[PDB]
C-alpha cells in the first residue's frame, strides 16, 4: 500500500496538535540562514496517510506537515541513516555558507544563481529527517 | 608538508560528470552559454570578497582531517603540523577555484579551462577508462 | 525549388529606422569603422 | 517604524479613449544582440501589432 | 415620539406578521426611516425586534429570509443616511450581530444568509467613527473567516468563496491601514486578485492601501509567502482596451510605484507542470477509410474541458449531456478488457469463495520473473479512472442525467463487487508459508480497491444528492458482498470490512467535509451490521476513537451537526457494545482500553468531547449495572496522574480548564477521589482570588 | 443553435467525399476560412476529418494494462481446489449470467459515440480542439504519400501565410497556435521556411517556433549551408525577442567563425565591455584585409555590439556624431547627452521624434510624451495632454505585454521599467504644476508636496543586479526633471532675503556611481564623479559619498592604491562629520596595509579606532590586518589574540550583516594549542554584546568543539544560545549527546550541562520535543521486507563490485 494511515502508524504524530501547548517550528529553519526568527513556519499538525515510497537501493516513508500559513512540507525518514551524515551535513553546512557571497555579486545575482542544498536536520545518532518532495527523482 | 597523510586529491578520469545524456539534454547552446559561464562566474564570484573561502575552508577541511586522523586509529597528530595539513589543502582548493575563473592577461576566451574541462570530461577515451557503476553511457 | 522555398522571409534589415522608413513610404563596406577611426585621429 | 508618510497620488483616468494600432508588415532579419535598434531593451523597440511580411514563390513559370 | 413609540413597539410584531403576506409594507417602515424626525427612535425599536428574529433567520423560508434581510438593510441605510443625527443607534448590538451572525450560522439549515447579513453590514458602512469599538473583533472574525475561506476545499462556489473573500477584506478601520492583523489578508488578496474578476477592482485597493504607506520594511516579509501568487495574479491583468482600463492602469500605477520591488522576488519558476491524469493519452485504434491499415490515436483529448462542462450549471443541458456521454465512453474503454466473463464463472466462483475457509492451500512454486509497474504511468491510470468514476457519481446530481447514471453506477459496483474477489484470493498469498518467494502472481492491473477511493470521495461530497447516492452505492455493496459470500465471512474478506477502516480514516482528516463522510459511512455501517456479535466488537476501539477525534478535532466554524451526529453514534455504539457485559470487573483487552481512552479524555481542552465522554460515561452506566467509579480503576491513574503532577500555573486557559473541569466530575462521583489535592485547590485559589490585568 | 448548425455540418460533410486525403487536401487547401476567421475553425476542419472514419465497434484501448480480469484471475488457485459442480439453485447464479449479459452491451464501445461526443466539446471548450488536432494531425499526414510532400508542405505555408489571421492575433490560443504545435510532432514537414516561424510571432507562438526552430539544429537537414545560417538568424532573432542573453550568446559562439568574435561575446556575457569592444574592432579590421568570407552576419554583429557595449560605457560623445554620420534613432537615444536645456534643439528633436513616431514603439511614445512634458514645463499653462500621452504610452505598452509570453521572461522587465517611468512622467507633471503656481514666493507651503515626492522618487530604484542601461535611463530622465526644478527656482534666489534650490542631483549622481562600481566598470565609475563639482559649496551627504567613492576606486589593480593615497592624505579640513575622518583614517591604513608595511600601517588603525569606538569596518580590517601579518609565522604567537579581539569587536557591533566569517576566524583562531592564556583572556575580556543568533549556524563546530581541549569559552556562547534560541540547538544536542553517550571528563559533562539549562528553561518545549522525536523514533522503524531489500541491495552492489 503506497498510502498508509499515521494514527494505525503513530498515533500520538495525528493527536499532537491537541495535546500541544506551545509553538514548535518547522525544523531544519535555522540552516538555512534567514536573519529574523518572526516568520519562521510553525507547525500546525501532522498530515494523515503518510506516503511509503520504495527507491532503487531501499525504501523509507514520507511524513507531511501542515504549517501554520497553510503551506504542507514534507519531510523523508531515513530510518537507517548510515554514520557518514555528519560529513555529509558538514558539507551542505559548507556549501550553503557560500550563498551569501552568490548573492552579491552582480553576475550571479542575473543568472539567479543558488546552491540548492537538501536541509537534513537529526533526531537522533541513527534517524535523520530530510525534505523530500515528490517529483523528485534520480537518473 | 612533513607528514604525508590528507591531501583531497580525485580519482575519476573525467573532471566531473558530464555524461552523454546530460550533454544531449543540455544541448549545445546552453552548454556553451550557460553551463560554462555560470562555472566561470561563480569561482570568480567566489574569490572576490577578499577571503571568504579562506575563512570557510580552513575550518571545514580542518574537521574532515580530524575525521580522517579518527577513522583510521592514529589521532595522535595533534599539533600546529595539522594546521599546516590545513593550510595546505586550503590553499589547493583555492587554487583550483580561482583556476577556473581567471582570464588571460592576454586576449583569450573567458571559459577556455572551462571548455577544455568539458572536452576531457565528454570525450569517450576518458569515459571508457571508468567503472561501470558510473554508468558512463548515462 | 525546395532552397528557394526555405528562403521566402529571408531578407535583411539595417536598422529600426530603415524599417520604418521602408513600411512608411508604402503606404504614402565598412564606414562605421572608418568613421570610428577618423574620430579618434581627429580627436 | 511601521508606517511611511502618504506617496503621491496617481490619478489615473476615468474616460480615456485610444485607439487600437491596425497591424503592420514589420520586417527584422537583424541578428545581433538589440535587433539592429540603438538599446538592447527589445521590448520597447517593437511594435505593438504586427503581421507577415509580403513574400512571393518561385515565380519559374 | 414618547406615545409614537409604544404604539409602534406593541405594533411592530404584528407589522412583521403582515409584511409575510403582502411584501410591499415595508415601504411602511422605510418611509418611518428615511426622513423623520423620529428615525432613530424607530430604528431602535426595529433593531430590538430584530436581534429577537436572528436567531431563526437561516431557519426559515425565503419568503421570511427575504423580508428579514430588506428589514436589515432598510436599517442599516438608515444609519448612512443620517450620520450626524444617531448612528448610535447601532453601536450596541453590533458586535453581538457580527458574533450572533457566526454562531447562529454553524447550527443553520441555510447558513450563507448570515454572512450576507455580514456583508450588507459592512457595505453599508465606512467612513465613521464607530469603527474603534469593532477593532476588539477583528481577529476572531478574521480567523473565523479565513478558517472558513480554505476550509471550502469542496466549496459550493455560487458566491461562497467569493463571499468568504469579499468578508475578509473590505473590513472597515479609521486608520488608513487596518491593523498588525495583516497576515489573515494576504490569502484572500490571492483570490479576489486572481479568480473573481469582480473582486478585483476590491483587492487592487486594499494593496494600495498596504503599498502606499506601510514602509517597504514592515510590509516586504508579509508578502513573501505569497508574492508570486500576487505577481502573477497581477500579470494576467495587464491586458489592453477591450479589457477594463480602470483596473488595468490600476495595476501599472501599482507596479510603477514600485521600482525594484516589483521583479526582486522573483526566481525561476517552480511551478512547471508534469502532465496528470487530465494531461495522458490513452490510445486505440481506429478504421480511417482512406488507409490500409486502422491508425492508433488517443480518445482522451477532452477529458478535461468535458469535466469542466459537466461540472458546471450554466451550460446547456445538451452539451452536459454529451459531455457524460463522452466520459462514460472513456470509462467503459478503461472497463472492457475486463468485462469479458468465462464459460463456467459461476462454478469458479463459487469454487473460490468456499476456498477461503480452507488451511494450508498449496501453492505451486515457480521460477521467473514479473516486469515492473511504471509507477508513474500507474498512478496516472489510476487516477484517471478514480476521476471518471468520480464524474459518474457527480452525474447522479442533474436531473435529466441521474437515471442511466444510477443504472451505470449500479452497473460498475455490482462488477467491481464481482472482482472483488480476485483481490480476496490474491490476498491469500500473503499467506500459506509465512515467506514464500517463488510464487506466482498475475503482473500488475488496476486492483478493484480503487472503489475503496470513490465511495468515501462520494460521502465527503458538498452535494447532499450525491451523499445519498453514496450510502445508496454502500447499501448495495453490502447486499451484494453478503450474497456472494455469506454473512458469516463477508464483514471479514468483503468490501465490509476494508470500506469499513476507509470509514474510519474519514474521521481523521483535515476537514469537515472528510468527517462528515466517515460519520455517514459509520452510522450506515453500524446500521446494517448488528445481527452479528464479531464485527462491530473486534472493530470498536478504532471506531471510538475516530468518533471522539471527530469531536476533538473539528474547527468552531464547521456545522453543528458533525460533532452532534458523532457524540450520537458514539453513545450509541457504547450502547451496542457494551450491552452484554455484566461481569462488574469484566475487562480482557478491549473493554480496557475503550473504557481507558474514554476517561483519559474528561481533561480535554474542547468542551465537547469533555462533555461527550460524561455523557458516554454516564449511558454505560445506566446500561449495565456498574458505578461510574467501579469503570475508573485501572485507568483513573493515566487520568489524574498527569493533572497531579503539572502544577496548573504554565499550562495554557483551555488545558487548565479541561483539568479542573475533570476533577470537578471525578469530586462530583459517589465516594470516590478524596486523597491530598489540597496544593490544587490552594493555588487556584490563590490564581482566582487576584486580578486579570 | 444546435439545430440549424448540425444541420450545416452535415450538409458539408455529406457534400465531400469519404476518403482522408481529400479531406485534408480539402481543409489544407481548398476551403476557404476567411469568413470564420476570429471563431477556431479547426473544430470545423475536425468535423471534417472525422468524417473520413469507420464506425467500428472494436474500439478497444491498448496502453492501459486496465482492472483485473475474472478470466484468469479465476486460474490463480493451483492444485487444493473443490470444483464445485454444477449448483444452480440460488438466486447468486441468475444474477451473475445477468450482470454478464449486462456488461457485455454495456462495453461495445463503437467509434461513432465517441466522435460524435467529442464533437460537442469543442463547441464549449477550444482546448480539446487543440488536444484533438495534435493528436489527430500527425497520424493523417501519413496517408499524403512520397512525391507530394512538397506540395502539401507548400499548401501548408500557404494557410499559414493568410493575411486574415490577425483577427486572432489578440487571442492566447489563436489556430496557428494549435497548428504549429501539430507542425512540431511531425519531424519530416516539421522544416517550414523558418523565417515565416520567427514572423509567426504576431501571434504569440513563441515556443511554438522555438521547437520547430531547434528541430532543425539537430536534424540530418544538411542540404545547404544557407539553410542552416537562417534557422540560426531566426533562432537568435527569437532568443533577442525573449531577451534570453545566454542561450544568443551560446548560440552565437558555436556558429561564429571568427576567433575574435567568440572572445568578445564572451567578455560582452561577463559584462567587460572595453575589452569585448576591443575585440569586436580587431575582428572589423581583419575582415577588410583577410581571406574570410565573414557571412554577412557576424558583420552586423560587430557593428551593433560594438555601438552596445559603447552605449554602456556611456560614450555619448562618439555615439551623437556616429548617429549625425547616418540617418537613425541612435540620435533619439541621447535623451541624455551631458545636457542642461533640452530646449535650444526642441524643434531639431520634435522633427526627429515626428519623423520616426509612425509604426510606433514603446520607446518612441515615451520620448513622445517626455517633449510634451517638457512643453508643459518650460512653458507654463501648457497643455495637459501628458495625462493623454501616457495614458495611450500605457496602452501600447499593455499591448506589448500581451503579445509576449504569459511566465515572466527577461523582456517583461524593461516593461515594468516603463510602467515606473510613465508614473514617474505623472508625478512630474504634479511637480511642475505645483512649481507653476509658487511665483508669488509661497515657500515652505507648496515646498512640502515636491520634498515629499523627491522622497518617495529616492526610494523608487531599481534593483542593483539590473542592467546599467536600465540605471542610465532612469537616472538620466530623473536628471531632466530636476534641472527643470532647479531652472526654475534659480529667478528666486535673491527675493529671500539654507536654501531652496536643491541640486540633489548628486544623489543620483552617486548612487549610481555606487552601482556601476558593483557592475565592475571603474572608469565610468571615476568619470561619474566629476559632475559634481556644479555647485563649488561642499555638502553633508555630496562630499560623504563623493570622497567614499572616490576612495574606493583606487583599491584594487594595484597599481592605482597611491592615487587614493595621496588624496586622502592631504584632506584634513571635516566634510560636515567627525566620521567621514575615522573611515578616512582606516582607509589609510587599507592603503598602508595593502603594500609591505609593519607598524605604521598598525598605527593608522590604532589612531583610526581611538576616536569614535563606533566604527566596525575599522575593528574587521586590523583583524584582516592581524591575520595577515599572522600568515607569515605559525599561529602560536600571542599576537593572535589582538586578532581575535579585534573580530569580537567586529562582531558585536556589526550586526545585520555578513558577520559569519569573523565568527569562523574566532573559532579557527581560538583552537591554537598555546600553553599561556593570552587568548582565553582575549576572549573573556571582551565588553560587548555578543551576536548570539549569528552563532546558530556554527552550532555543530561549537558543540565538537567541547570534545576538542582548551575550549571552554564556546560553553559561554552555547548557554547564551540555549536561554535565547532553544529550537536551534535542541536535535543537535540530542542527536551529539547520544552519541557521546554510548561510547563511554568535560565532554559529556558540558553536554549535561547545556541539556539542563536546555530543561530547566522553557520545560514544556523540551518535553514536547523529546516527545515527538521519540515517537518518530519508535514508531518509523521499518518493516522485515523492507530491511531485507536493503541488505540484499548492499549485497548485490558488493558483489558486483567485488
Amino acid at each position: 500500500s503506497k498510502k498508509e494511515n499515521l494514527e494505525v502508524l503513530c498515533p500520538h504524530l495525528s493527536n499532537f496538535h491537541h495535546q500541544k501547548f506551545e509553538d514548535i517550528e518547522i525544523p531544519g529553519q535555522y540552516l538555512l540562514n534567514k536573519d529574523n526568527n518572526v516568520h519562521f513556519i510553525k507547525i500546525a499538525r501532522f498530515l494523515p496517510t503518510v506516503d511509503f515510497v520504495r527507491g532503487t537501493h531501499s525504501s523509507y516513508r514520507r511524513l507531511m506537515i501542515r504549517g501554520h500559513d497553510g503551506s504542507v512540507h514534507s519531510f523523508a525518514v531515513q530510518y537507517p541513516a548510515v554514520r557518514h551524515s555528519r560529513r555529509e551535513e558538514r558539507m551542505f553546512q559548507l556549501y550553503r555558507l557560500f550563498n551569501k557571497s552568490l548573492s552579491k555579486n552582480v553576475e550571479t545575482r542575473r543568472r539567479s544563481i543558488q546552491f540548492n542544498l537538501p536541509i537534513a536536520i537529526p533526531l537522533s545518532p541513527q534517524v535523520r529527517i530530510m525534505n523530500d518532495s515528490v517529483s523528485f527523482t534520480t537518473l | 608538508l612533513p607528514p604525508d597523510s590528507p591531501i583531497f586529491h580525485n580519482n575519476e578520469p573525467v573532471p566531473f560528470r558530464l555524461t552523454p545524456n546530460i550533454q544531449s539534454l543540455i544541448g549545445d547552446s546552453a552548454l556553451e552559454g550557460i553551463f560554462a559561464v555560470n562555472l566561470f562566474t561563480i569561482s570568480r564570484a567566489l574569490i572576490e570578497p577578499d577571503n571568504e573561502l579562506n575563512t570557510y575552508l580552513a575550518l571545514f577541511i580542518r574537521d574532515e582531517i580530524i575525521s580522517w586522523f579518527s577513522n583510521l586509529h592514529r589521532p595522535i597528530i595533534e599539533n600546529p603540523q595539522l594546521r599546516e595539513m590545513v593550510q595546505t589543502n586550503v590553499d589547493l582548493i583555492i587554487r583550483k577555484v580561482a583556476q577556473l575563473g581567471h582570464l588571460n592577461s592576454t586576449p583569450t576566451v573567458t571559459t577556455q579551462f572551462i571548455l577544455d574541462c568539458i572536452g576531457s570530461a565528454v570525450s569517450p577515451r576518458n569515459l571508457a577508462r571508468t567503472d561501470v557503476n558510473f554508468m558512463p553511457w548515462f | 525549388n525546395y532552397e528557394q522555398l526555405m528562403l521566402i522571409m529571408n531578407e535583411r534589415t539595417t536598422t529600426i529606422t530603415n524599417s520604418t522608413f521602408a513600411v512608411s513610404l508604402t503606404k504614402n563596406q565598412f564606414s562605421r569603422l572608418k568613421f570610428i577611426e577618423q574620430w579618434r585621429i581627429n580627436k | 517604524a511601521i508606517f511611511k508618510q502618504t506617496e503621491p497620488a496617481i490619478p489615473i483616468s476615468e474616460n480615456i479613449s485610444t485607439k487600437t494600432p491596425a497591424p503592420v508588415a514589420y520586417r527584422s532579419n537583424r541578428p545581433t544582440i538589440t535587433g539592429g535598434s540603438a538599446m538592447n531593451a527589445s521590448a520597447l523597440n517593437t511594435p505593438a501589432t504586427t503581421k507577415l511580411p509580403p513574400y512571393e514563390m518561385d515565380t519559374q513559370r | 415620539n414618547a406615545t409614537f413609540n409604544e404604539i409602534i413597539e406593541q405594533e411592530l410584531p404584528f407589522v412583521y406578521e403582515r409584511m409575510l403576506e403582502d411584501s410591499g409594507l415595508l415601504h411602511v417602515a422605510q418611509s418611518f426611516l428615511t426622513s423623520e424626525i423620529t428615525s432613530p427612535n424607530f430604528a431602535g425599536i426595529l433593531l430590538r425586534f430584530l436581534k429577537g428574529k436572528l436567531k431563526d433567520l437561516g431557519n426559515v423560508d425565503f419568503n421570511t429570509s427575504n423580508v428579514l434581510i430588506r428589514l436589515f438593510k432598510l436599517s442599516f441605510m438608515s444609519v448612512n443616511l443620517f450620520p450626524n443625527i444617531n448612528e448610535v443607534v447601532l453601536l450596541p448590538h453590533l458586535n453581538d450581530l457580527i458574533l450572533n451572525s457566526l454562531k447562529y450560522s454553524t447550527t443553520a439549515e441555510e447558513p450563507l444568509v448570515y454572512f450576507y447579513l455580514i456583508r450588507t453590514l459592512f457595505r453599508s458602512i465606512g467612513g465613521g467613527r464607530f469603527e474603534n469599538l469593532y477593532r476588539s473583533i477583528k481577529p476572531i472574525l478574521q480567523v473565523l473567516l479565513q478558517s472558513l475561506n480554505q476550509m471550502i476545499l469542496t466549496a459550493r462556489l455560487p458566491h461562497e468563496r467569493e463571499l468568504y473573500v469579499e468578508l475578509c477584506i473590505t473590513v472597515p478601520v479609521r486608520l488608513s491601514v487596518l491593523a498588525p492583523y495583516l497576515p489573515f489578508l494576504m490569502k484572500p488578496l490571492v483570490f479576489a486578485l486572481q479568480q473573481y474578476p469582480d473582486l478585483v477592482s476590491q483587492g487592487l485597493r486594499t494593496l494600495e492601501l498596504c503599498i502606499d504607506n506601510l514602509t517597504a520594511e514592515y510590509f516586504d516579509p508579509i508578502i513573501e509567502p505569497v508574492i508570486d501568487d500576487v505577481s502573477k495574479a497581477l500579470f494576467n491583468l495587464l491586458q489592453p482596451q477591450p479589457f477594463n482600463h480602470a483596473i488595468s492602469h490600476n495595476v501599472v500605477r501599482i507596479l510603477g510605484k514600485l521600482g525594484g520591488r516589483n521583479r526582486q522576488f522573483l526566481k525561476p519558476p517552480t511551478d512547471l507542470t508534469e502532465k496528470t491524469e487530465l494531461d495522458i493519452d490513452a490510445i486505440a485504434d481506429f478504421k480511417i477509410n482512406g488507409m490500409p491499415e486502422d491508425v492508433p490515436l488517443s480518445v482522451t483529448p477532452g477529458i478535461q474541458s468535458a469535466l469542466n462542462i459537466l461540472q458546471s450549471y450554466k451550460s446547456d443541458i445538451h452539451y452536459r449531456k454529451s459531455a457524460y456521454k463522452y466520459l462514460t465512453c472513456v470509462l467503459l474503454l478503461m472497463t472492457k478488457s475486463s468485462a469479458e466473463f468465462p464459460t463456467n464463472y459461476t462454478e469458479l466462483l463459487k469454487t473460490a469463495v468456499n476456498s477461503i475457509k480452507l488451511e494450508r492451500i498449496g501453492i505451486e512454486k515457480n521460477f521467473d520473473l514479473e516486469p515492473t509497474v511504471n509507477k508513474r504511468d500507474y498512478s496516472n491510470q489510476e487516477n484517471l479512472f478514480l476521476r471518471l468514476l468520480e464524474s459518474v457519481f457527480y452525474a447522479t446530481s442533474i436531473k435529466e442525467l441521474k437515471d442511466d447514471a444510477m443504472d451505470l453506477l449500479n452497473n460498475l459496483l455490482d462488477h467491481f463487487c464481482l472482482l472483488q474477489v480476485n483481490t480476496t484470493l490474491l490476498n491469500k498469498r500473503n499467506y500459506n508459508g509465512t515467506f514464500n518467494i517463488d510464487l506466482k502472481n498475475p503482473n500488475f492491473m488496476l486492483d478493484s480497491s480503487l472503489i475503496l477511493d470513490a465511495i468515501p470521495f462520494a460521502l465527503s461530497y458538498y452535494i447532499p444528492e450525491v451523499r445519498e447516492v453514496g450510502v445508496l452505492a454502500y447499501k448495495r455493496i453490502y447486499e451484494k458482498s453478503c450474497l456472494i459470500y455469506g454473512e458469516e465471512l463477508a464483514l471479514s474478506h468483503s468490501f465490509i470490512p476494508e470500506l469499513a477502516k476507509q470509514f474510519i480514516h474519514l474521521c481523521y482528516d483535515e476537514t469537515y467535509y472528510n468527517k462528515r463522510g466517515g460519520v455517514l459511512g459509520i452510522k450506515v455501517l453500524i446500521d446494517n451490521v448488528k445481527s452479528s456479535s464479531v464485527f462491530l466488537k473486534k472493530y470498536q476501539y478504532n471506531l471510538a476513537n475516530g468518533l471522539l477525534f471527530v469531536l476533538k478535532d473539528t474547527q468552531s466554524e464547521a456545522p453543528s451537526a458533525i460533532t452532534d451526529s458523532a457524540e450520537k453514534l458514539l453513545i450509541d455504539l457504547l450502547s451496542i457494545t457494551f450491552a452484554d457485559v455484566k461481569e462488574e470487573d469484566l475487562g480482557n483487552k478491549v473493554l480496557e482500553n475503550t473504557l481507558t481512552d474514554i476517561v483519559c479524555e474528561l481533561s480535554n481542552a474542547n468542551p465537547k468531547v469533555r462533555n461527550a465522554c460524561q455523557k458516554s460515561l454516564h449511558t454505560i452506566s445506566n446500561l449495565t449495572g456498574i458505578p461510574i467509579v467501579k469503570l475508573m480503576d485501572h485507568s483513573k491513574q493515566f487520568l489524574l496522574s498527569p493533572i497531579f503532577a503539572k502544577p496548573l500555573r504554565a499550562l495554557p486557559f483551555t488545558m487548565q480548564i479541561g483539568n479542573v473541569d475533570a476533577i470537578t466530575f471525578c469530586l462530583s462521583l459517589p465516594n470516590t477521589f478524596l486523597t491530598f489535592n489540597e496544593e490544587l485547590f490552594r493555588l487556584l485559589q490563590e490564581s482566582i482570588v487576584l486580578a486579570d490585568a | 443553435d444546435i439545430g440549424i448548425r448540425k444541420r450545416f455540418m452535415t450538409i458539408l460533410d455529406n457534400s465531400l467525399e469519404r476518403d482522408i486525403k481529400e479531406r485534408l487536401y480539402y481543409v489544407i487547401r481548398d476551403q476557404n476560412w476567411e469568413f470564420i476567421a476570429d471563431y477556431p475553425w479547426l473544430n470545423q476542419a475536425l468535423q471534417l476529418l472525422y468524417g473520413s472514419f469507420n464506425r467500428e465497434k472494436e474500439l478497444s484501448l491498448k496502453n492501459i494494462y486496465c482492472l483485473s480480469p475474472p478470466s484468469i484471475l479465476q486460474e490463480y488457485l493451483p492444485e487444493n481446489a473443490e470444483m464445485v459442480t454444477e449448483v444452480n439453485d440460488l438466486e447468486l447464479s441468475n444474477f451473475v449470467k445477468g450482470h454478464i449479459a449486462s456488461m457485455q452491451g454495456l462495453c461495445r464501445i463503437i467509434s461513432s459515440d465517441f466522435i460524435d461526443s467529442l464533437i460537442e466539446i469543442f463547441y464549449q471548450d477550444p482546448k480539446a480542439i487543440h488536444r484533438a488536432w495534435v493528436t489527430l494531425f500527425p497520424q493523417v499526414y501519413k496517408s499524403i504519400p512520397k512525391n507530394e510532400k512538397y506540395g502539401f508542405v507548400r499548401s501548408i505555408i500557404t494557410l499559414l501565410s493568410k493575411p486574415y489571421h490577425t483577427r486572432q492575433i489578440s487571442s492566447r490560443t489563436n489556430v496557428i497556435n494549435m497548428l504549429l504545435d501539430s507542425i512540431s510532432k511531425i519531424e519530416s514537414l516539421e522544416l517550414p521556411p523558418h523565417l515565416v516561424k520567427y514572423l509567426a510571432i504576431s501571434y504569440n507562438a513563441w515556443y511554438q517556433s522555438i521547437n520547430i526552430l531547434e528541430s532543425i539544429q539537430s536534424n540530418t537537414s544538411i542540404d545547404n549551408t544557407k539553410i542552416i545560417e537562417a534557422n540560426e538568424d531566426a533562432l537568435l532573432e527569437l532568443y533577442v525577442n525573449l531577451q534570453e542573453e545566454d542561450m544568443f550568446y551560446g548560440l552565437w559562439r558555436r556558429r561564429a567563425k571568427y576567433t575574435e568574435t567568440n572572445i568578445g561575446l564572451s567578455y560582452e556575457q561577463i559584462g567587460l565591455w572595453d575589452k569585448a569592444q576591443q575585440l569586436y574592432e580587431v575582428a572589423q579590421v581583419k575582415a577588410r584585409s583577410g581571406a574570410l568570407p565573414y557571412s554577412q552576419s557576424e558583420y552586423a554583429l560587430w557593428e551593433d555590439n560594438w555601438i552596445q557595449c559603447a552605449e554602456k560605457l556611456q560614450h555619448w560623445d562618439v555615439l551623437t556624431e556616429l548617429a549625425k554620420h547616418e540617418g537613425f534613432t541612435d540620435l533619439l537615444l541621447e535623451c541624455g547627452w551631458r545636457v542642461a536645456d533640452w530646449n535650444s534643439d526642441r524643434d531639431a528633436l520634435e522633427q526627429s521624434v515626428k519623423s520616426v513616431m509612425d509604426v510606433p514603439t514603446p520607446r518612441r511614445q515615451m520620448f513622445k510624451t517626455f517633449l510634451a512634458l517638457q512643453n508643459f514645463a518650460e512653458s507654463r499653462k501648457g497643455d495637459q495632454e501628458v495625462r493623454k500621452l501616457c495614458d495611450e504610452g500605457i496602452q501600447l505598452s499593455l499591448i506589448k505585454w500581451v503579445s509576449l509570453p504569459i511566465r515572466y521572461t527577461p523582456a517583461h522587465k524593461w516593461l515594468l521599467h516603463g510602467f515606473q517611468q510613465y508614473m514617474e512622467f505623472l508625478e512630474a507633471t504634479q511637480i511642475y504644476a505645483n512649481l507653476h503656481t509658487t511665483t508669488v514666493q509661497n515657500l515652505d507651503s507648496k515646498a512640502q508636496e515636491i520634498k515629499r515626492i523627491l522622497q518617495a522618487w529616492r526610494d523608487r530604484l531599481p534593483n542593483t543586479w539590473d542592467d546599467v542601461n536600465m540605471w542610465n535611463d532612469l537616472v538620466t530622465w530623473r536628471q531632466h526633471a530636476f534641472q527643470v526644478i532647479n531652472n526654475a527656482y534659480l529667478p528666486l534666489i535673491p527675493a529671500l532675503q539654507a536654501y531652496r534650490g536643491y541640486h540633489e542631483i548628486a544623489w543620483v549622481i552617486n548612487r549610481f556611481a555606487h552601482v556601476a562600481r558593483k557592475h565592475n566598470m571603474p572608469d565610468v565609475c571615476i568619470s561619474q564623479l566629476a559632475r559634481i563639482y556644479t555647485l563649488p559649496n561642499i555638502e553633508i551627504q555630496e562630499a560623504f559619498l563623493k570622497l567614499r567613492e572616490q576612495a574606493k576606486c583606487h583599491y584594487q589593480n594595484m597599481n592605482e592604491l597611491t592615487t587614493g593615497l595621496d588624496v586622502i592624505s592631504n584632506t584634513n579640513l571635516v566634510y560636515f562629520g567627525t566620521v567621514q575622518k575615522a573611515e578616512f583614517f582606516t582607509l589609510k591604513g587599507m592603503f598602508l596595509s595593502k603594500l609591505r608595511a609593519y607598524e605604521e600601517a598598525n598605527q593608522a588603525f590604532a589612531t583610526a579606532v581611538q576616536i569614535d569606538l563606533n566604527l566596525a569596518k575599522a575593528w574587521a580590517q586590523w583583524g584582516f590586518f592581524n591575520d595577515r601579518r599572522l600568515s607569515e609565522e605559525p599561529n602560536n604567537i600571542s599576537f593572535a589574540s589582538n586578532a581575535i579581539s579585534c573580530y569580537l569587536q567586529a562582531a558585536g557591533l556589526y550586526k545585520n550583516s555578513k558577520i559569519r566569517e569573523l565568527l569562523c576566524r574566532i573559532l579557527w583562531l581560538i583552537s591554537i594549542d598555546d600553553a599561556s592564556g593570552m587568548l582565553t583572556n582575549a576572549f573573556d575580556s571582551f565588553r560587548g554584546e555578543i551576536p548570539v543568533w549569528y552563532w546558530i549556524t556554527f552550532i555543530p563546530q561549537l558543540l565538537t568543539s567541547l570534545s576538542h581541549k582548551e575550549a571552554n569559552m564556546v560553553r559561554h556562547i552555547l548557554i547564551r544560545i540555549a536561554k535565547s534560541y532553544p529550537q536551534a540547538l535542541h536535535f543537535q544536542l540530542r542527536t551529539t549527546k547520544e552519541d557521546f553517550a554510548v561510547i563511554q571528563r568535560q565532554p559529556w559533562e558540558y553536554l549535561q550541562e547545556l541539556n539542563n539549562i536546555l530543561k530547566t528553561a522553557y520545560p514544556l518545549l523540551a518535553l514536547s520535543l523529546e516527545s515527538l522525536v521519540a515517537q518518530i523514533n519508535d514508531r518509523f522503524k521499518s518493516t522485515t521486507d523492507e530491511d531485507l531489500f536493503r541488505l540484499i541491495n548492499v549485497l548485490l552492489i558488493d558483489g558486483t563490485l567485488n
